[PDB]
């Protein structure tokens, strides 16, 4: 049972449907025939568009942890 | 007049005397209505009377 | 609600009317006063333990204004009663 | 809570409030009478001036509360917000109706003209003369006029109750005295008799009871 | 015997959390009339690929979130 | 009497002739009192003595929130045969060239 | 344990002042304690020491009274201070 | 009689006349108080005694949401 | 913790309390009737007013410590549950019962009564007086209309 | 939407319970037993917890909550010693 | 600029006695905190004002001349009634 | 609640494809904004009660 | 606790549970994700608490010092 | 005998059948003030003097 | 003062390691003497306004 800032991540998680277990799965293709131009084409598109992802989230909820230090702040 | 009346505060400061007849209700109210200086509504459920 | 809006025909008020004694009429002040600071604390508490009331700005915003009404009532109580029996031990010490 | 003015005014009506009630309210005139009934009975210590000033503050507080919850009622009505000073003020002006129609069946007509030909703003020839209808003049005198001219009426009606208060005690001071020169024992005190005797006298009238009802009904309406 | 009633239930409620009631089941499925693999075709001046059933029907449900019922022609 | 008491209630997963069952089979049924509104949807109107004013809304807010996990919008696949035409993406040869057409 | 000496403090303050109740009233009294003699600050800071002097329990304990009405027991101890005031 | 209630009211998913029928079903309806407006649009007026007026507006407030 | 209203009324019951002793307690007789029988002996200041007045406030205790000590353990009371103001609002009142009537015995009925009628009849508009059957307001009384007839 | 009720026709308190906690300034038996706990302890579990954050915001509660009460008795023995000396002159 | 009016005449009174001359101080206030009060809170609230440099810049300034003059007005207040009580203590 | 409504439509959007550069690029804004709007509100309504606060300290 | 003496859970327990969990791979950026927010949030709410805990002693010390 | 006390208790590792037999061996154990409960789950009832 | 202008003593690190102990050092020195004088003086108005 959990706050709103899981709420905030949880739009993420559940935006990108699927992308979580794409990497993994590209991952266990490549790493069978790493010499492979296809595999290693799809494979710089997933772990780029991965890499933003995570980037955007963990951003998104320090905003918005800071907004809420500073309210709480002037409870006193 | 077969409905309920309200009647405003400051309406209800007024004094009447006299000898009365319902006859003709709709008739009696607005008569009086302009003599004594009173204005009324009618919503379908109640009679309101201010001043 | 947010889609009504419900009056009230005219306000007539029995409550105007001062037929009860000088004392029913401190007791009613005593009692009711007593009841609204206790549930003001604890609806207060239940927004911070709850943990989506306490980390939404919407929430915490609308918390803020619930501690400082709740500060200003208790303190003008305080305030108008010391000034009343202030007043009593003026005038039987004169 | 409200405009932060009204605060203000709130808090520093509540400030001055003792130094109103002992000089613009029945507990002068309550006061007065007590201690001169004691002293007309000749008692330097009984009962106390804390006892006498408690009952006091009581039967004042009867006589003036109908006027503040009017006043207050007449306060707590959301009934309206105001456009511009003249309305505002002519609303606020309109609340003290209730306490200043009060203190203008006790103080006295000329007194109170008098004050308030004080105030107006000097001129340098005498000032121009001026005579003004009865709903300003009669209904409608100011309250820095009213408030000195009550204080001072209610001293004056004081003093004159006291005076009657006395005169039964004097009958008997001297009476007592006449008749122990008739027996002529000429050198013994007659106060060590006619204390117990003014005691007497006071109980059996009941005292108390016919000042503490008779005060009440100079203000009240009892039926 | 209320407070003893309740705390026990919510205890004994709470001991179950972790227990997991799902469960997986393997299904083996002979096909009776056409290969399994993907085929591939081999010609003169042409090559031709076509999926199994089971590229396509992956192909199909890879990613659903919803459950399935109804197939058509606690 | 002066004490009854008044609630309306609006309940998500679990319609009244559910609820209803529920008090049968509990024994918490009362005909003097009974539940006022529409069988087939989930908002009604309660009153009646304080015990069980608060022992409906109280039961009802629980149902609700328990019958929540359960899940109701299902996929379905159907199967269609073309009779005129390739499926497929076709590809002609012309003298030398392939060339496909969606 | 960390808090015993904070703890111990206010209980020594709280023995204190329950003890006051029953010492200044005797000061109130006597010929030579009256305020027409021994005014202004000296005057509670002696008060205090005295009842600390003569208060019978060790003052590092938690004080009995903590269950109890204050008020009723504040009369209480008042009136027993102007018995003994008299006395003396 | 001086305590008469009354509220206007919008639904953004459900006709008067949608609602009308819910009221008899329930047995609720009462044709003194009636409610006043247009069946064909969502806006109304009501008036009647202090507990049947909250009744309605909560009712119809809620539904409003449930629809 | 507790609650900061019961907090702001015992801290003003406690200043409250010796003009209360010196107008609605035995207090009132006692400290007279000494001082009156000493003018009668005609030598003032033979026992001091500290000797008089020590004693008669120790007599006071007697009478009337019991009746407050009484009234705490009423509310001192872990049992009771309320719902509303006036729920509320009568238990309180029945607290101060226990006062109320060593006050209704020792005073007249006719001057409380008076005073009773004078704390409403400014409002009135009528004549009639009935329109209460006695068995409540002879009980009830108002403190304030009892304190000065006693 | 999901579980709503409203109360309509009488405003019964809800949010509390309304109970005698509401007659007193001090719960009295709440300080004597937390007091105690803080005061029996003497070489047992250990010292020096100056850094949990959960005990920590307990010990604020208690540490308040004694202060407050030991300033109150510092008045009201003031009060009831002037209220004596009060009638005694007078 | 657009849909815009002022009022141009002013109603008036006489001015006779202190009494007259207090209630029109108090009235002339009131209003002025209650027109300051609202426009500040509007300032705050449409978003083309709460972020402009140039109309923040501005909204700070109104903030501290409101709180400025309640405050002389208070403190000025309280110093006129304890110079009374003084007096008649005195 | 305009500018709140806006803020949790714009985080759905982007949510839905978070590469997309001009997705990021509104997002950015509106976050911004309501960052410097919350701010002050809170600090105003402060201010108006500190006043109220110190205005019962001076008579009491 | 396994307690209850006759007369859901709370941000204490999960931040220490993932905490817990995180310290055994702190490699793992779906955990560093999901430890982020809950210690985000356990830091806010023991914030709130103390700040309104100290509102409510202030208020009765006023009032104490009000009476004095 | 007003000084009974009562508690409702849950392990997690251990069973009822497991710590009855350690009060056994510990000489502790009070037909009396038996546990209450079910002896392969693990959680019970007691009540008894506070010691 | 003369610290902070030396060109030589303002840029070395080893000479504004120095520069903040005796800033420091100042500082506590003043408030200490500014603190206990303060309360020097209100003993002396707690014994003769009282
Ligand atoms: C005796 C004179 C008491 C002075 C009353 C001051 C009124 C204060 C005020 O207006 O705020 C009311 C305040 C708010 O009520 P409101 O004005 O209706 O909003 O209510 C209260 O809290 C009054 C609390 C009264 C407690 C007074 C202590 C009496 C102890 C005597 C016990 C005797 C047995
Ligand atoms: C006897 C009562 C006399 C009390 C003196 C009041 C002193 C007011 C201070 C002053 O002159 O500055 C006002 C000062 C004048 O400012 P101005 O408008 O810029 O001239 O503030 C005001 O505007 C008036 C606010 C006065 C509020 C006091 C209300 C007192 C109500 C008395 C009880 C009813
Ligand atoms: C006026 C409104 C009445 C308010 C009463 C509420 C009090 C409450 O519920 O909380 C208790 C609260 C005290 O808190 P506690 O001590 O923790 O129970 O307030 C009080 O201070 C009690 C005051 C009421 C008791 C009246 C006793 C009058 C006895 C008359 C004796 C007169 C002579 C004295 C002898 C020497
Ligand atoms: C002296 C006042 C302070 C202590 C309180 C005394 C309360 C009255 C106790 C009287 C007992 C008389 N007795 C034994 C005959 O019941």
């Amino acid at each position: 049972w959990s706050g709103y800032l899981d709420d905030v991540s949880a739009k993420f998680d559940t935006g990108v449907d699927n992308l979580q277990t794409q990497v993994t799965e590209a991952l266990d293709k490549l790493a069978a025939k790493p010499s492979d131009p296809a595999l290693l084409a799809a494979y710089q598109s997933k772990l780029s568009e991965y890499n933003l992802y995570r980037n955007a989230q963990s951003n998104t909820v320090k905003v918005f942890k800071d907004i809420d230090a500073a309210i709480i702040q002037n409870f006193r | 007049l077969k409905e309920p009346v309200i009647v405003s505060k400051m309406a209800a400061r007024k004094k009447i005397t006299g000898n009365f007849e319902f006859h003709d209700p709709n008739a009696l109210l607005e008569k009086l209505s302009l003599q004594l200086g009173l204005i009324w509504y009618f919503d379908g459920q109640a009679i309101y009377i201010y001043d | 609600p947010e889609n009504a809006v419900i009056g009230q025909a005219v306000n007539i008020r029995s409550m105007e009317t001062d037929i009860v004694s000088l004392d029913d009429r401190l007791l009613q002040a005593f009692s009711g006063s007593a009841i609204a600071t206790a549930v003001d604390k604890q609806t207060i508490t239940n927004r911070i333990e709850d943990p989506n009331l306490v980390t939404d700005p919407k929430e915490l915003a609308i918390s803020q204004e619930m501690i400082s009404d709740y500060n200003l009532y208790v303190s003008m109580v305080s305030t108008l009663t010391r000034k009343g029996v202030g007043a009593v031990e003026t005038l039987l010490r004169s | 809570m409200g405009n932060d003015i009204s605060l203000i005014a709130l808090l520093a009506f509540s400030t001055l409030l003792p130094f109103i009630i002992a000089s613009g309210t029945c507990f002068v005139k309550f006061s007065i009478v007590f201690v001169m009934v004691r002293n007309a009975l000749g008692l330097q210590q009984i009962p106390s001036n804390m006892t006498l000033n408690g009952v006091a503050l009581l039967l004042s507080m009867f006589v003036m509360w109908p006027i503040m919850h009017d006043a207050y009622v007449y306060f707590e009505d959301e009934d309206v917000t105001f456009n511009d000073i003249s309305s505002l003020s002519k609303h606020v002006d309109e609340g003290l109706d209730g306490y200043r129609d009060y203190l203008i069946k006790y103080s006295d007509r000329e007194l109170v003209q008098f004050f308030e030909n004080a105030q107006l703003k000097r001129q340098y020839g005498e000032e121009t003369e001026t005579v003004k209808r009865d709903k300003d003049e009669i209904e409608k005198p100011s309250i820095f006029a009213l408030l000195p001219a009550y204080a001072l009426s209610e001293i004056k009606s004081a003093f004159k109750i006291g005076f009657y208060l006395y005169l039964p005690f004097v009958v008997v001071d001297l009476v007592v005295s006449s008749v122990l020169l008739a027996l002529g024992m000429m050198m013994m005190s007659p106060v060590t008799i006619s204390t117990p005797i003014k005691l007497v006298l006071f109980v059996a009238l009941d005292g108390w009871t016919l000042l503490s009802k008779g005060l009440i009904l100079q203000y009240m309406d009892i039926a | 015997y209320v407070d003893m009633v309740v705390n026990a239930a919510t205890m004994m409620d709470k001991q179950n959390d972790g227990i997991e009631l799902g469960r997986q089941k393997i299904g083996v499925m002979r096909l009776n009339n056409t290969f399994v693999g993907d085929r591939t075709y081999n010609l003169r001046d042409q090559k031709m690929v076509i999926p199994g059933i089971a590229t396509a029907i992956e192909r199909l449900l890879q990613g659903e979130e919803q459950p399935l019922g109804n197939i058509v022609s606690e | 009497a002066s004490e009854m008491r008044n609630a309306v209630v609006s309940l998500r997963n679990v319609s009244l002739n559910e609820f209803n069952n529920f008090l049968k089979r509990s024994g918490l049924y009362n005909k003097n009192y009974p539940l006022r509104g529409d069988n087939r949807k989930g908002t009604f109107y309660v009153s009646g003595p304080p015990v069980y004013v608060d022992m409906v809304v109280n039961a009802a807010t629980m149902m609700d929130k328990q019958n929540d996990g359960i899940e109701l919008g299902r996929q379905k696949i159907g199967v269609m045969r073309l009779n005129n035409t390739f499926v497929g993406d076709r590809t002609y040869n012309l003298r030398d060239q392939k060339m496909v057409i969606p | 344990m960390f808090y015993a000496l904070y703890f111990e403090i206010h209980h020594l303050v709280a023995s204190a002042a329950l003890g006051f109740a029953r010492v200044a009233p005797i000061f109130f009294f006597l010929p030579f304690l009256n305020s027409g003699v021994l005014s202004g600050a000296p005057r509670n800071a002696i008060i205090i020491l005295v009842a600390l002097g003569v208060w019978p329990h060790a003052l590092n304990e938690a004080p009995p009274f903590l269950s109890v009405a204050m008020i009723p027991l504040v009369l209480q101890e008042a009136a027993v201070g102007v018995m003994l005031g008299c006395l003396l």
